Formats: structure tokens, sequence, C-alpha cells
């Protein structure tokens, strides 16, 4: 009742002030992790089979 | 000359339409995972036994009726013979067999789901064909089954002819064997099985029949009336024209013979027309 | 955030009629089937009506069947019900709950003590 | 490359006891049957327990097979996610106290909880077991003065005993038209989309003496023969 | 009076709320990345079938070494596998025959369970001799298990049915720390890279960001309409996906505290069940109820390929650390192992 209440108002306070950064900057990020390790994903660029541990039956 | 053609015309029909049938069944059934089942075993040997059936039995013979005559040896006529009694015993064996099963996973609810695993039907499988392959090979090619009148030893001797003629003992023996007491077994689960069916009916009906056979009858129907209809005329004549003589001409002893034939191209569209069987169909081509 | 508030209420005299107002944000209304719950003073949460995606489906309880009558506006994503003829024993906080998942035809927790998708609820009274 | 040889024959004969184990264990996971118990606690649901911490187990003979009984406690009211883990049992079987006829509405609460279970997607095979305990409470409260049917079900009025009823010796019609009137109500939701993969079995139970688990017995039998006979296109 | 005011003051919270998130959306994931080459078609082959189980698995969980994985059936039991030689290492029983979580420790000595019994099990094997045995039973929840994680071999954070999360030390069998807030089931949970940091979704359309040493909750995320069902971190730990009862995976930043992406089409109306990453976080994977897996490019929102060979619903799924393979397990009692 009035405890749920005001657990709620406190942690929407707590919540309210948080620093933030814009949208394009977390994108750019997001962009630049997946770009530098494309080299070393496997199942995004195909294995040779030569080193494929599964390939061969 | 046309009456020639039409004739092998028919009889290739049939065994592309009997290869085609039974190939199908048996490339699904090895390709798809989710259609592997115990009763799919004996669904398996049944199409085994048809495409055998449909390879080395009916183009021979569709060769020896065109062109009247036995082309090869001596060897390969009693060879014949003992794969074509093989393949009718163990065709008929596994029908029996599948008919028992469905009796037994109806009438037994309880105790099917735990004695029936998929180690027992490769035995029970295994089972019909080593006592259908002795009781089609020893009694042929151990000469149980030639005839003492004249007749059939000219043609015993001669090469170029390979009628069949038996004896008073074997035509009996092994016409009772191969069919009528699968006959007998199967009438009789099929009774059990439909007596069950209208007492599930009778009790939804009495429960809840005031909110909103002719299944039991026409699922029952097909299968006793293709196989009956099939082999239940050779079957006669083939102890008919031995216990007495000269009632049956030879053209209608192959005619009935070939009716049974065709029986072969049929069982795929009696077993194999599942939902399941009908989507694993039209997954492949 | 999935929102719904309820609208309408207050105290009426015995006999008089009702307009309850609820209205939904935050989901897709289209997808969702939609019901009527209410809890009286001193007892737990009884489902009262609802009504499917379409409206071709309508429930009620069998002590306000004739009486109350439910219906929504998906254009404005508004679920409407109205009370024609009221009774002491009508006197309850009404709920405005939602089905848990769309294109769904069953709803499980609806009248529970605890449900995320259900709204505040407007105090109905109908004493003198 | 010796000792990758050894590894592997190792793991090679560590697999086969375990496949071994396995195989033993399916037959004895194959024999048994699993049953699902819900209900409420106003309804009764641990009588029927006694003549047979998230979770309780009971277990039953009956002519030489096995059952397990699974009754549900420890557990919050929200059953929309754990009712799922229940979807490959035999049967559920469900406990309603017919007599609260008068939340306070224990009846209606009863028949939406069976419309859920009903028309889950998940539980679209499952058959229902539906035991109506608290009928001796129910004749008692129809024949005396203490609440009318009609305040909660309008349609009881217009009802005429079905002409198939056949109650017990002893009885009066008011409390039979009741009975059918109450299992009427779970019966047009069981056959409003039932489709022939499943059905529902309705009893009536009061005090019977280890008669409740011959009817478990003999309502099993009947879904297992009629799934058998279903899917041989039979039925 | 004394009531009414604190709900006023929640929703004006909110819009405030509300309005800083509005504030900062400058663009959007997909303008940005209109220069991004597209993936293009993802064919991926089934190249190990695991077979053994009796009845439905539930869960599966990747070794560090990428070799070896547990799963999780109903049937009661618990098997560890060797994916490159299809043997079966272990094979545990359950005491409780139903469970709905499993998790393989980092170092690789123990495994735990727990399900519709509110006790988690942890399992040693590394024993001298003898075979795998209970070395712990975890009680203390009032509902049933619905995911579980280890940190190190002494800590293990897991959540419940009964809307609370919560962190044990196993030697002593106490829980360290309760996490509450969820108004729902916890149904999965995820834990940071650094292992400072998890996050948790709910049965009330809402995921939460909780703080291991502090107890408390940091930000809460509400963008889907329905209840969340899986939850997993992005690689660099800045980001999470999340899936639903709705039909839509949804991309969340922990920066920008809001929602950046959203994974739906047309023609998908059932719920998702499980969501794993690549490795380089390109490629987003994701199982449904329709039988079916479906690969996501994570920059360009558009489908790369689908894992189309289960008969029954797909429950779980997983990739492992070194990202060869991706190992999915279904209601039909078998795993299957895909590259
Ligand atoms: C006539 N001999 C039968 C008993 C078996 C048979 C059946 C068909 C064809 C040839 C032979």
């Amino acid at each position: 009742s009035i405890a749920q209440a005001r657990k709620l108002v406190e942690q929407l306070k707590m919540e309210a002030n948080i620093d933030r950064i814009k949208v394009s900057k977390a994108a750019a990020d997001l962009m630049a992790y997946c770009e530098a390790h494309a080299k070393e994903d496997p199942l995004l660029t195909p294995v040779p089979a030569s080193e494929n541990p599964f390939r061969e039956k | 000359e046309v009456w020639v053609v039409g004739m092998g015309i028919v009889m290739s029909l049939i065994v592309l339409a009997i290869v085609f049938g039974n190939v199908l069944v048996i490339t699904a059934i090895a390709k798809f995972e989710r259609l592997q089942t115990v009763t799919n075993y004996f669904i398996t040997s049944l199409a085994c036994a048809d495409l055998v059936m449909g390879l080395a039995v009916v183009p021979f013979g569709a060769a020896h009726i065109l062109m009247k005559m036995w082309t090869f040896g001596n060897f390969w006529c009693e060879f014949w013979t003992s794969i074509d009694v093989l393949c009718v015993t163990a065709s008929i064996w596994t029908l029996c067999v599948i008919a028992v099963d469905r009796y037994f996973a109806i009438t037994s609810p309880f105790k099917y789901q735990s004695l029936l695993t998929k180690n027992k039907a490769r035995v029970i499988i295994l089972m019909v064909w080593i006592v259908s392959g002795l009781t089609s090979f020893l009694p042929i090619q151990m000469h149980w089954y030639r005839a003492t009148h004249q007749e059939a030893i000219n043609c015993y001797a001669n090469e170029t002819c390979c009628d069949f003629f038996t004896n008073q003992a074997y035509a009996i023996a092994s016409s009772i064997v191969s069919f009528y007491v699968p006959l007998v077994i199967m009438v009789f689960v099929y009774s059990r099985v439909f007596q069950e069916a209208k007492r599930q009916l009778q009790k939804i009906d009495k429960s809840e029949g005031r909110f909103h056979e002719h299944k039991a009858l026409k699922t029952l129907g097909i299968i006793m009336g293709t196989f009956t209809l099939c082999w239940l005329p050779f079957f006669i004549v083939n102890i008919v024209h031995v216990i007495q003589d000269n009632l049956i001409r030879k053209e209608v002893y192959i005619l009935l013979n070939w009716i049974g034939y065709v029986n072969s191209g049929f069982n795929p569209l009696i077993y194999c027309r599942s939902p399941d069987f009908r989507i694993a169909f039209q997954e492949l081509l | 955030q999935v929102q719904l508030q309820e609208s309408g209420g207050g105290l009426v005299q015995p006999g008089g009629s009702l307009r309850l107002s609820c209205a939904a944000s935050g989901f897709t209304f289209s997808n969702y089937k939609m019901n009527w719950v209410r809890q009286a003073p001193g007892k737990g949460l009884e489902w009262v009506s609802d009504i499917s995606q379409s409206g071709a489906s309508i429930s009620y309880t069998g002590s306000v069947k004739g009486r109350f009558t439910i219906s929504r506006d998906n254009a404005k994503n508004t679920l409407y019900l109205q009370m024609n003829s009221l009774k002491p024993e009508d006197t309850a906080v009404y709920y405005c709950a939602r089905c848990p998942a769309p294109f769904t035809r069953d709803c499980f927790d609806v009248t529970s003590t605890t449900y995320a998708y259900r709204g505040q609820g407007t105090q109905v009274t109908v004493s003198s | 490359t010796e000792d990758q040889r050894n590894e592997e024959k190792a793991q090679r004969e560590a697999n086969k006891k375990i496949e071994k184990q396995l195989q033993k264990d399916k037959q004895v996971y194959r024999a048994t049957h699993r049953l699902l118990l819900l209900g409420a606690g106003e309804s009764g649901k641990n009588t029927i327990v006694k003549q047979m911490s998230g979770i309780f187990e009971t277990k039953f003979q009956v002519d030489k097979v096995n059952f397990h009984m699974f009754d549900v406690g420890a557990q919050r009211d929200e059953r929309r996610k754990w009712i799922q883990c229940f979807n490959d049992v035999t049967a559920i079987i469900f406990v309603v106290a017919s007599s609260s006829y008068n939340q306070t509405n224990r009846l209606q609460a009863a028949l939406k909880l069976f419309d859920s279970i009903w028309n889950n997607k998940w539980l679209r095979d499952t058959s229902v077991i539906l035991f109506l305990n608290k009928q001796d409470l129910l004749a008692e409260k129809v024949l005396a003065g203490k609440s009318k049917i009609e305040d909660y079900f309008p349609e009881f009025a217009r009802y005429t005993t079905p002409e198939d009823a056949t109650p017990e010796p002893g009885e009066d019609p008011r409390v039979t038209r009741a009975k059918y009137f109450i299992r009427d109500e779970f019966l047009r939701i069981s056959t409003a989309s039932g489709d022939g993969r499943h059905y529902c079995y309705p009893h009536f139970t009061c005090a019977v003496d280890t008669e409740n688990i011959r009817r478990v017995f003999n309502d099993c039998r009947d879904i297992i023969q009629r799934m058998h006979l279903r899917q041989y296109e039979l039925l | 009076s004394e009531l009414d005011q604190l709900r006023q003051e929640a929703e004006q919270l909110k819009n405030q709320i509300r309005d800083a998130r509005k504030a900062c959306a400058d663009a959007t994931l997909s303008q940005i990345t209109n220069n991004i080459d597209p993936v293009g078609r993802i064919q991926m082959r089934t190249r190990r079938t695991l077979r053994g189980h009796l009845a439905k698995i539930y869960a599966m969980h990747w070794g560090t070494d990428s070799r070896l994985l547990v799963s999780a059936s109903q049937d009661g039991k618990l098997i560890i596998w060797d994916s490159y030689t299809t043997n079966k290492v272990h094979a545990i029983p359950l005491r409780s025959s139903w469970v709905m979580t499993c998790a393989y420790a980092p170092s690789g000595n123990y495994v735990a369970c727990g399900g519709l019994d509110n006790i988690c099990s942890i399992y040693n094997l590394k024993t001298r001799e003898g075979n795998v045995r209970v070395s712990r039973e975890l009680a203390g929840h009032t509902g049933y298990l619905s995911c579980c994680r280890f940190l190190d071999d002494n800590q293990i954070v897991t959540s419940s049915g009964d809307t609370t999360c919560a962190l044990w030390d196993i030697e002593t069998g106490q829980q360290t720390t309760t996490f509450t807030g969820h108004t729902g089931d916890v149904m999965s949970l995820s834990l940071a890279p650094d292992t400072r940091l998890f996050v948790s979704g709910a049965c009330d359309a809402s995921a939460k960001l909780w703080d291991v040493r502090e107890g408390m909750c940091r930000q809460t995320f509400t963008g889907h309409e329905s209840d969340i069902n899986a939850i997993c971190f992005f690689p660099n730990g800045n980001a999470f996906a999340t899936g639903s009862d709705d039909a839509t995976c949804r991309l969340f930043d922990l920066r920008a505290d809001q929602e950046l992406m959203t994974y739906s089409h047309d023609n998908i109306i059932c719920g998702i069940t499980s969501v794993s990453f690549s490795k380089s976080g390109r490629l987003l994977l994701a199982g449904y109820d329709d039988f079916n897996c479906n690969v996501w490019d994570a920059l360009k929102a558009d489908r790369a390929g689908v894992l189309a060979g289960h008969d029954n619903r797909v429950s779980c799924l997983g990739v492992t650390d070194d990202g060869m393979a991706v190992a999915t397990g279904s209601w039909d009692s078998f795993l299957k192992i895909w590259n």
C-alpha cells in the first residue's frame, strides 16, 4: 500500500537523475565494435574446412 | 500385333507404378526421422517385399507371357518360382503382422506401450522372412512340388517351358500356409478391433452426445476389400484346378495370379496415407 | 510502458446508470482481448465481463446479464462498460484487465491478487 | 597418438555403459503414467490424495500398472508459465467443489480456469478428468434455504433434467437438476472446441473409498484407447 | 490526503524520465547504418545431432572450452556431452523430474540445476572416485527456479518465479543478497562479461539492470508489450537484446538508457523463446515457437537466414565462446549443432 508507493517513488526519483549520451554515439560505438571484430567471427565469415572442428564427421 | 503391344504396355505401366509407389515410401521413411516408428518398420518390410516382387518377378513373367517362350535355362526357371513364392508369402505375413500389431495396440493399451520396443520389431521382421524363405526355396529346389502325371514330366525335362505343375500335396499345403491362416487371423483381429471401436463411440454419445460406424466400416472395408478382392480369387482356383481337372483354363490361372500382383501397387495407398506421410511426400519432389 | 486508465464511477442512486471508460496506451489494442474485473469491499477479485479482439464474442457473469454491456472502440483504443440497472451489491472497485499475450484464445491470470496488465480501477457505490 | 587412441577408447567404453543405463531407464519411463492433480484448497484436492516443497509426489498401483500424481504446492497463483511443463501428462485431474455455488463465486472462477486450460495452445492434446466433490453439501444447501442457484446462474430456472440422468436412489429432483446443470456447464466448454483430440470425463464423488483410483484407471485406459483409435484413421 | 500524492509524483517522475530519454534521441541506428554493407545470406547446416533424452529439453549451456555441454530434460536427466565425437561424458539422474534450467561452471568442475522444486542443486564432476553426487542444495526461494548462472565456484545468481532474484554463497548455503523490484516472474538473466552487473527480464514487459555488489537496481527498460522470455548481453557489455511473447526482439543500450532497434516481421505471430549473439555481435540468433530459428542482422534489422531442422518447440539456444558452432535444443528431445 503506502510502502510500495514510497519505494516506487524513491526508485523513480533516483533513476530520473542519471547521465546519458546521444543515440548517435552509442550507435557509432556499436558499429566500431562490430567492424573491429569482423575477422574473428567464424559464423559471419565462413571458416575453411581444414580448421573446422565439426566439419569432419 | 495390337494385342501383344497393348498387353506389353499394360504390364510395363503396372511395373512402373509398383516400383514408383514402393520406392517413395522407403525413401521417405529413411530420410525423415519423424517417420521412424515401430509400425513403420513393418511398413518398410512390406514395401521392400513389394519392390522385390515388382523388380525380380513381374518383368520376367511379362517376358514369359509375351514371348510365349522361356529363353533362360532350367536353373533360372526354378529360381524364379522360389522368389515368387517367397515374395507373396512375405507380403501376406507382413500384412498379418501389421493387423496383429494394431490389435495389440488397441486391445491392451498398457502392456503395449512397454513390452513392444524397436528391438523386438526387427526380430519379428527377420523371423517372418526366415520362415517364408524356408517354406519357399526348400520345397521348390528340392523337387517336392513335382507332379507325377505325363504332361508335367514332359515340361520338367524340356527347356523353353516353365508351367507350374504341382502335386495334390503341395497345392493345398502351400495355399493354406501362405493365405488361409493369415486370412483367418486378420479377420479375427479386425473383428475384435471393430468391436472395440464401437464401444468407444457408445460412451461419447452417452456422455456428451446431446452437444453436437461410418468411419470404422470405411477404413476397415478398404483393408479387407482389396486384399481379399485381389488374393482370394487366385487361392481358390489354385486348389480347385488340382483337386479336379479341366475346370480352369490356364489363361484364367495366369490372369487371376496377375490380379494379386497389382495389390503390391495399392499397399502404399492404404498404409501410407497419414498426414505425416502426406507432408513427407510433399516435401520431396 | 503499458498503461490502462479507468474513468467514470462515483455515487449513484439505485436503478441509475453509469458509463465506465478505459483508455489503453503502450500496446496494439486490436490484437488483445479485454476484460472487466471487479473487487467488492472485504472480498476478492471477480471477473465481470469480457470481449474479444473484434467484439464478436462477448461474455458476462450471471449477475450482470441483461443489465451490463461491454464494447470496444479500436480506432480510439477505448473500452466501454455501460451499467443500466444498479443494485446495492454492485458497490466495488472496477478494473480493466488485458489478455497476457496477443492472438491467444485463453486468459489465465486476470483476477489474481497481483497482475501486471491491469489498471488502477474506479470506485462505484450505490447506497442511497 | 597412442595416448589419443587410449583416451578415445576410454571414452567409447565410458559411453557404452551410459547408453546401456539409458536403455534400461527408458523402459521404466515408458511404463509409468503421469497425472497432474489440480484444483483448489476450498475444493478439496486432499481427500483425493488421502485415498491415493514446491511439488508433492504420490505413487499408486492399479492392476500392476504404475501411476504418479503431481500436486502443485508452494507456487503462486500465476499459472500461465509453469503449466506448460505439464503438456505431455496423460491426464489433468480437475477438482471442483460444486456445493459452493453461492471472491465468493467459486463455480464461475472454476469455469474460467477450465476454459483457460482447455483452450491453451500447448494443452491441445491433454484430457481432463473432472471431479465434482462435496455433492452432499450441495444437496443440503439446495434442500435448505441457504442460497438460490439462479442468483448466479439465471439460466438454471429454464433447465430441465435430461432423460439419461440416473440419480442414486433416495434422492430429490432438485439436487439432481443442480448437479447436471453444473456438469453441463463444463461439458459445454469441453464440447465447444474439442475437435476429437482430447475429452473430458466428469464424475460425482462424495465419500467413495478406493473407487476414485478405479475411476482414474478406467478413464486413463479410455484415453489411451481413443488416442490409438484416432491415430489409425479409425475413430 | 496522504494517498493519491505518491501516484501523482510517480507519474511526474515517469514523464520527466520520458522527456530526458526523448531529449537524447538524436538519430536512429537504421539511419546511421545506411552505409554498412549487408551481411547477405547465412547458410548453416546441421553438423551434429545428439540423441539420448527421453522427454523434452528445456536448457543447455556450453562449456568454456567450447567442446563439452550440459543439457536438462524432464525425463529426470542432466546429460554432459562431448560435441566433437558425439559421445556421452556424464548422465546424472535428478531427484525431481521437473527441471527448467541448467548451468555449467566456468572452471568446469560443477554444474547446477533447478525447477519446480524451489531448490538449486549443485553437482560436483571432479570427484576422486565414484560418480556425480549432489554437493549443495540451495533452498529459500518461494517460487520455481527459472535461471541460474555461475560466478566463480562459490557464488551463484538465480532467478525465481516469486518475483525475486538471489545471490548465493555456495559454501555456507545462505543467500548473500536478494534483488527485488520486479512485479512478475523473472524468466531469464544474463551476466556481464566483467561479472559486475547483470540484467533480468520479467513477466511484466520490463527488464532491470542490477549491481551484484550493492544489491540495488540501477536502470529499468520498458519497451516490450508482453512477457519477456530471453535476454542476452552484447559482446562489449554496453547493450543487450530481449525477446518476448509479443513476437518482437529489441536492442537496448545502457548509456543511452533506451531502445535502439526492433527486430520483427509481419508474418511472425509466435513468441520468442531464446536469444543469443554472435562472437562479434553482428548476427542475432532467435528461437521461435514456430519450430524455427532466425538470424537477424543486428545493425540493419533484416533477416539473414533460417535454422529449420526441429519438429517441435525450440526451447534453448547457445553459441560457443569460440563462436564456431551454435547448439539448439527442442521439445522433440534432440540437440542440433550447426556451423
Ligand atoms: C501357386 N503357388 C502359390 C502357393 C504361391 C504363388 C503365388 C503367386 C505366384 C506364384 C506362386
